[PDB]
């Protein structure tokens, strides 16, 4: 059977295997692909030669080594069958007609696999691309503007002769465009075209082989396009944005303007730019939205998305010597961001949040580039950041959650410029101070910005015991200063500061980290109960499991002992049915770093769960609630269970206390609402034994693995992020003595519930608390199969 | 044999498992725990056949039992301590930049490599005689009469099928014989679930596959085209419905380049005889099902020229002999 | 028997024997068994707690699904 | 839009958003109450905090005298308290003229109680955030308590407690009603039956009171009071003489 092994190789890639034997296994699927007369699951058979052909399985490319290592395939094979969708005479008889979606999907697919195996059509058989050209024109009529067009776009291979180039045939695409008025049925191929070309004479000008039979296309002003070429599709692009709104995905309308650059003869192009941002200027306003919003929010994203496409295709060749002059300057990001900041700004203020976070995940990009302007950017998303903190945007929702975006897009990168970083830890326990119990939604954003923040800093004492230190004194006075300076219309260039007291407000400013984590634990607590639901409750974990791995043992040492603190002396479980998940799991994340501290954690929740019961909680029976004199014991009991699937070794310590606790809490509490919570007390014991998993995951080892104390941004842009020695994960491998224990449990706990089973086979039909007993031993039963899963072999029975 | 590897502790098929007494140990303990299964099914429908709550704490103990083997399934995604991959990796990845992870985040990564490595080990086996009973077992549930109970055994049936091979066949031969007897016992509604079953995804699509068999279903599912008294008749419609649009058969020699073959040709001799062997079976198992299509025509036109009169699904035949009185790939006109 | 020896040696997958060597050898242009041109930054594999297949391994399976791939796709 | 969060009526999973916030409210003034049932009494204990030394005790109460037999104690802003106060006041007045007898304890309840209904249920006016705790000594019915809550509801309680650690103390009582195995307080004279309500609150509580943390009303036949100043005091200093 065909499609089974098809597949079994797909999970092969994940290895490796010799270019000679790609060559062969893409040259089975390119004409496997093609076949007609039977069921045929093509995407899976298109897929495979897309992936085998992928153009970047981690900064390799597939494509350049199957054309150097001799690959070649049929176009007429190809071509043949895209054709079959022309007007076959006698009606009788044609088989695929566009419009009825079995068939467009079809010839969608063609296209597309075509479009993969361009590039392997034969470079020399000369007159591959005169004579296919010669034959699809002569097909163009009307009736065929449809399926012929997107056809050339994708199976016609872009060549480059001595006296026949591709180029060749433009004057002949300006012919159709420029006719029609804007039309997305038409134009669309259009960009795809003089745009996936002229990235590809850039591709091929740089580091590779400058050629292909002719650097005989010459680059210069605008691309490899005219001058009126050029002028033509810039008013087309203003009539998209501002009349006609005939776009789809942008990604591919904006390449023709990205690859038409040339860094060393721009000049001509900006000036055309420029005054297509100030054409378009006014309609991203934030209370001018039409037709237009989406239009200008999707190009002004996926052109800057296809720009720093480039640069980092650019940036990654000038790490192999090739300048070329061709590329893009320094000076280019610089009238980047001249252009598209007023714009950018207007745009994340808009009143729908999609078409919002469209415009704010632009900063993001143009950060990348470090460009002389990046003040310009750091200076606006901290204005409207630090007024919006200072209430001044009160009586304006859109701002405040606004200016929030902004700058969470813009964490990471604010983490390194040597003197924004220092505001981060006044911004942080500012945004934990400020997190509503009201508003969701700000919630929402700034648990963004809280988890950010952390994900890129390490939360730690730097100071070396510097008496100065405090953080008014000497963090305060700085950062109100900066602020100052950048309000009143000046920038951050103009701001002079002693790289002494710049660097005493950035040691002093990681003071703070204590008396802020006291404040975020007391925020979780009051979060524990409010109806914020789901999404967000994760969310909160992900940001209260990052703050924990950012932490160096001196600070997480204390965060585990206000853990411990809060959880047992609260008065915060009351409202009904609480997030329980918002404290039990961040308790376990302490446990996966430290396992000593469990022995103790464990045997308090014990001492306190054999306390509840004895006092009456579960005696009062109901499905479908939680009864409200329980929610403590409910507390304690998921505490236990998710803080036993991370004890891992360090349960073998109080390994008999707890197997015959287990029990007891088996014999005692019948409650079918709490038995589908008692029972997961087994599993998270078993899983705890033998699953195989991660331990560590904190931003910097062992509190000593230095690096040094320079390591904020965590190591993210400089390449040591990755040596081995930095990477020193833990790890939880089972041990011979914890599979031993392991299976003690399996079967102790096995024997007891068939027996109390078995027992209660001596049938009352009546009883209902017997319906719950037998249901208690099944989920038990259950759960210890689970878990305890990982000991099973798919295959005994063979054997 | 062996390609996934996940540490599984007893040693990665060397049976260097095989001669380890921990190894016995822990499957003699997962066959009694079968065997009680079934020991407490049995004792159920026998003592509490008016019960669901029992029945779906069982049925989900079975859905583990058969499923969380080599990984852990149910319970697989459920927010545990663990940092998400797919979280971490929207705040740090920036885009046309090769992994700027800070070291949190390679972490899970890698973890996330290890837990996927597990979930790869195909689980897919042959039944194991118990396991072939407590199988028969959740089929009798998803045969059941109520919906509080035939609704989760149904899909507790799917996760089984996934697990076993051929296991559709099990079912189907239990499904038709008890479904044929659920008509000639009167106007059951163990005919609404029966039909419930075959509308199931897997199901229904395995059904356009099964030559021999739709034979004698068209058959069943025509005579169950009675509202006898039920929602019956109307499922009944539906079903014989889907299927003609199933079905067919590819005589057709793959207009194949030829080269979509012996890329991959094996130096071996005429060792690949073979393939021109199995061209050859794999052509009359083909003859055979387009024979009994033929087959099932012409016992249909029985049933619509000899019935003096059914009424209006007169449909599903002409529906049908057309998508194949006129297919091709064969068809004796 | 060797049966196996010829058909990996037609599939360009008879693999050096030493790892040292073969994992030099799979980023090596001017190598037989040349398979990528990018060393992973991130070699995923060699940070798990255990030992991975063998890279022979790897390739006698691969073969039995070329192989059956292969029957597969001519049989039809 | 998402506007089924601010008005009464259904979200999608049959929820009153509005009304279940309004519950929330009741615990604004984070003031406790218990209420006991005697052999032939009925009495609520209610916590005074004064904070503001500005403030006249004397004005400050969350005990309401509806009429001649009935109390009322309210959990919830002192507002929202006094516009349901006024409005039980007025519809026992009522009942008393138009039917001829005192207004029983549990008919004013299920008449707040359908008045908290409405609310529920129209557009334009919002649930009140009280939950109103109505004590009596009923001519047919015996020692009577009746709570109603914003959400409609009412229904009639051995004894009960409202508020922020509600549930503390009311585990309390549930575990001396396990032990007597009876619906009510077996002592006869009322103070005895102050003195044990004070007590198990000061168990549930974990904190001591003085004469001015606390706020008694006591109902008898033909009369329903409030405890002054130094009747408490008298209560209190009868605890720590045996205890």
């Amino acid at each position: 059977n065909v499609n089974h092994w098809t597949n079994e190789l797909k999970n092969c890639l994940h290895f490796d295997f010799p270019v000679a034997l790609r060559k062969s296994l893409a040259t089975v699927y390119y004409y496997l692909s093609l076949v007609q007369g039977q069921k045929v699951y093509r995407q899976m058979h298109v897929d495979m030669f897309e992936r085998l052909v992928s153009l970047d399985d981690d900064r390799t490319q597939f494509t350049e080594l199957l054309q150097k290592q001799g690959l070649l395939l049929d176009h007429q094979i190809m071509l043949n069958f895209l054709c079959e969708f022309l007007p076959y005479p006698d009606p009788d008889y044609a088989r695929y007609e566009l419009s009825s979606k079995e068939d467009l999907q079809l010839f969608r697919l063609l296209l597309k696999h075509a479009h993969n195996a361009k590039p392997f059509f034969d470079k020399s058989k000369e007159s591959l691309l005169v004579d296919t050209m010669n034959f699809l024109l002569s097909s163009l009529a009307p009736s065929t503007m449809m399926a012929v067009m997107p056809i050339v776009t994708s199976v016609v291979p872009y060549h480059y002769h001595i006296h026949s180039k591709i180029i060749d045939y433009f004057p002949f695409c300006y012919s159709i465009w420029s006719s029609v008025s804007a039309n997305v049925a038409i134009d669309t191929h259009m960009y795809d075209f003089v745009g996936s070309i002229s990235k590809d004479v850039h591709n091929k000008i740089l580091s590779s082989e400058h050629e292909k039979d002719v650097v005989g296309v010459e680059f210069g002003e605008f691309g490899i396009f005219t001058d009126d070429q050029m002028t033509f599709m810039f008013n087309r692009l203003q009539g998209h944005l501002r009349t006609d709104g005939q776009i789809h995905s942008y990604s591919r309308t904006v390449k023709p303007f990205v690859y038409a650059i040339n860094g060393s003869k721009k000049d001509r192009f900006f000036e055309k730019l420029v005054s297509l941002a100030k054409a378009i200027e006014t309609f991203i306003h934030p209370s001018n939205n039409g037709f237009w919003t989406k239009p200008n929010a999707k190009f002004v994203h996926a052109f800057i998305k296809s720009y720093h496409g480039r640069v980092k295709y650019e940036e990654d060749i000038c790490a192999r010597g090739v300048t070329n002059g061709i590329c893009l300057t320094s000076f280019c990001h610089e009238e980047i961001v001249e252009i598209f900041l007023n714009i950018i700004s207007l745009g994340s203020q808009n009143k729908n949040p999609d078409i919002a976070n469209y415009y704010i995940s632009c900063f993001a990009y143009l950060l990348e580039l470090d460009p002389s302007n990046a003040y310009l950017i750091y200076d606006k998303i901290l204005i409207d950041l630090y007024d919006t903190l200072a209430d001044q945007f009160i009586n304006s929702r859109h701002r405040i959650i606004s200016s929030l975006k902004q700058f969470t897009r813009v964490i990471r990168f604010i983490v390194m410029d040597k003197l924004y970083r220092v505001h981060i830890t006044n911004v942080l326990s500012m945004l934990v101070s400020k997190l509503d119990m009201n508003d969701t939604n700000l919630t929402s954003n700034l648990i963004n910005g809280i988890v950010s923040i952390a994900a890129f800093i390490p939360i730690q004492d730097l100071t070396g015991e510097d008496d100065y230190i405090s953080f008014e004194s000497d963090t305060l006075p700085l950062v109100q200063q900066h602020f100052y300076h950048i309000k009143c219309g000046e920038s951050s260039k103009t701001f002079r500061v002693d790289d002494e007291l710049l660097n005493n407000a950035f040691k002093a400013s990681t003071t703070v980290f204590q008396s802020m984590l006291k404040v975020y634990v007391e925020k979780i607590f009051q979060l524990v109960d409010v109806d914020l639901e789901d999404s967000l409750v994760t969310k909160i974990n992900q940001t209260t499991m990052i703050l924990q791995e950012s932490m160096d043992d001196k600070i997480f040492n204390y965060f585990a002992s206000l853990l411990n603190r809060n959880f047992w002396s609260n008065d915060s479980f009351k409202e009904k049915d609480p997030n329980y998940e918002l404290v039990t799991i961040p308790l376990a994340a302490l446990v996966r770093r430290n396992n000593g501290l469990s022995k103790e954690l464990v045997r308090t929740l014990l001492f306190h769960i054999k306390e509840q019961i004895k006092r009456g909680a579960g005696s009062v029976r109901s499905t479908s609630e939680i009864q409200q004199r329980d929610v403590k014991l409910v507390l304690y009991l998921t505490a236990l269970n998710d803080v036993l699937r991370n004890c891992h070794e360090s349960l073998l310590e109080y390994s008999d206390e707890l197997i015959t606790f287990m029990k007891y809490l088996y014999d005692n509490v019948t409650n079918p609402p709490l038995d589908v919570i008692t029972s997961i007390v087994i599993h998270s014991a078993l899983a705890t034994l033998c699953t195989t998993e991660i331990t560590d995951c904190r931003l910097f080892p062992e509190d000593s693995k230095i690096p040094e104390k320079d390591r904020w941004g965590g190591l993210q842009f400089d390449p040591r992020r990755f040596d081995k020695q930095h990477l020193s994960f833990q790890w939880h491998v089972p041990s011979s003595d914890e599979i031993t224990l392991s299976i003690s449990i399996l079967e102790s706990l096995s024997e007891y519930c068939i027996n109390n089973v078995e027992e209660l086979m001596k049938a009352p039909r009546h009883d209902s608390e017997y319906g719950d007993m037998i249901q208690k031993y099944v989920l038990v039963m259950t759960h210890t199969l689970s878990g305890s899963s990982l000991l099973f072999d798919p295959d005994f029975n063979k054997y | 044999l062996d390609i996934y590897t996940c540490n599984y502790y007893f040693g990665n098929t060397t049976e260097e498992k095989l001669q380890n007494p921990n190894y016995l140990n822990v499957h003699r303990v997962r066959a009694r725990i079968g065997h009680f299964f079934h020991k407490l099914y049995v004792f159920l429908s026998t003592n509490f056949e008016n019960n669901t709550n029992m029945f779906q704490i069982l049925l989900h103990g079975l859905k583990v039992w058969f499923t969380d083997l080599g990984q852990e399934t149910v319970f697989n995604e459920d927010p545990n301590a663990f940092i998400d991959v797919d979280f971490l990796e929207n705040v740090q990845s920036l885009s046309h930049v090769n992994e700027p992870f800070t070291r949190t985040n390679f972490a899970i990564r890698a973890n996330s490599l290890h837990q996927s490595r597990v979930l790869l080990h195909s689980t897919n086996r042959k039944a194991s005689k118990l396991e072939n009973l407590l199988l028969v077992d959740i089929i009798q549930l998803a045969t059941s009469l109520y919906p509080d109970i035939y609704k989760p055994a149904q899909g507790t049936l799917v996760h089984c099928m996934k697990q076993l091979v051929g296991s559709y066949g099990v079912v189907i031969n239990k499904i038709i014989p008890s479904l044929e007897k659920a008509i000639k016992d009167h106007d059951y509604m163990k005919i609404q679930v029966i039909l419930n079953v075959l509308l199931i995804k897997k199901i229904h699509r395995k059904l356009m596959t099964d030559y021999k068999d739709i034979g004698r279903l068209i058959f069943l599912l025509i005579e169950c085209c009675r509202v006898n008294e039920l929602e019956i008749g109307m499922y009944a419609d539906k079903i014989l419905t889907d299927i003609v649009i199933g079905i067919k058969i590819p005589s057709s020699v793959c207009v194949i380049s030829d080269q979509a073959f012996l890329p991959l040709a094996p130096p071996d001799g005429t060792i690949n005889l073979q393939v021109e062997a199995v061209k050859l079976a794999k052509k009359k198992k083909r003859e055979y099902y387009l024979s009994l299509l033929v087959d099932l025509q012409d016992k249909l036109l029985d049933k619509l020229d000899n019935e003096k009169d059914m009424g209006w699904k007169i449909r599903m035949f002409i529906l049908r002999f057309v998508t194949q009185i006129q297919s091709n790939l064969e068809s004796k006109p | 028997t060797s049966l196996l020896n010829e058909r990996l040696q037609h599939y360009t997958l008879d693999y050096v024997s030493d790892r040292a060597q073969h994992m030099k050898n799979i980023y090596d242009p001017s190598s037989r068994w040349f398979s990528r041109s990018v060393r992973p930054e991130f070699p995923i594999e060699e940070f798990l707690p255990y030992k991975t297949e063998s890279h022979e391994d790897q390739a006698k399976y691969l073969c039995h699904v070329l192989v059956n791939l292969y029957i597969a796709i001519s049989s039809l | 839009a998402g506007y089924d969060r601010h008005i009464t009526i259904f979200s999608p999973e049959g929820r009153l958003y509005q009304v279940e916030y309004a519950f929330k409210a009741t615990n604004q003034t984070n003031i406790n109450s218990l209420a006991v049932r005697g052999k032939d009494c009925t009495v609520v204990i209610s916590q005074k905090k004064v904070p503001d030394k500005l403030l006249d005790p004397t004005t400050v109460s969350y005990i309401f005298c509806i009429s001649r037999t009935i109390g009322m104690v309210v959990n919830g802003p002192i507002p929202d308290a006094r516009n349901a106060a006024l409005r039980a006041k007025a519809e026992a007045a009522e009942f008393r003229y138009k039917y001829g007898y005192d207004m029983p304890c549990d008919v004013l309840a299920k008449r707040m109680a359908n008045l908290s209904q409405i609310y529920t249920q129209r557009a334009y006016m919002r649930p009140l955030g009280v939950i109103l705790t109505f004590v009596s000594v009923d001519e047919e019915l015996g020692p009577s308590i009746y709570k109603t809550d914003p959400a409609g509801y009412y229904v009639g309680y051995k004894a009960t407690a409202t508020g922020p650690k509600q549930q503390e103390i009311t585990t309390n009582l549930e575990n001396h009603f396990k032990k007597s195995k009876i619906d009510h307080i077996n002592e006869e004279s009322w103070e005895k039956v102050v003195e044990f309500a004070i007590t198990h609150m000061i168990d549930a509580l974990g904190t001591e009171f003085s004469k001015n943390d606390l706020e008694v009303g006591v109902a008898t036949k033909d009369k329903f009071f409030t405890l002054s100043a130094e009747n408490i005091e008298e209560r209190l200093v009868a605890i720590a003489e045996q205890d």
